[PDB]
């Protein structure tokens, strides 16, 4: 029974590992993309504020 | 006396036959299964490490 357990769990752990490398890659990429998107939005807001201040002045 | 000896020679022949032609397949069969199980334990260990 435990022979079986080990074989199957080893299967799922190599599964976990193969899925977890992809999950770490995807999560790092998602966090990086979110940070870059927020940076771009901050730069765009800075440009919009510059346009507003130049227009008002 | 004579019967014992003759059946003892017969047992010697049987032992030789099994050791030469029956022992190699079975012992090594068990042996191959053994190798397999140990290497499976090994794969499990590796996966745990992974």
């Amino acid at each position: 029974a435990e022979r079986e357990a080990m074989l199957a769990k080893t299967a799922a752990d190599n599964r976990k590992s193969a899925e977890q490398v992809a999950a770490a890659q995807a999560d790092y990429e998602k966090e990086m993309a979110e940070a870059r998107a927020q940076a771009s939005a901050l730069r765009d807001e800075a440009r919009a504020a510059g346009r507003s201040v130049v227009d008002e002045k | 006396m004579s019967i014992f000896i003759g059946q003892l020679i017969g047992f010697a022949v049987i032992a030789f036959i099994i050791v030469k032609w029956v022992v190699p397949p079975v012992r090594t069969l068990m042996r191959n299964q053994q190798e397999a199980v140990r290497a499976a334990l090994a794969e499990s260990a590796e996966a745990a490490k992974k």
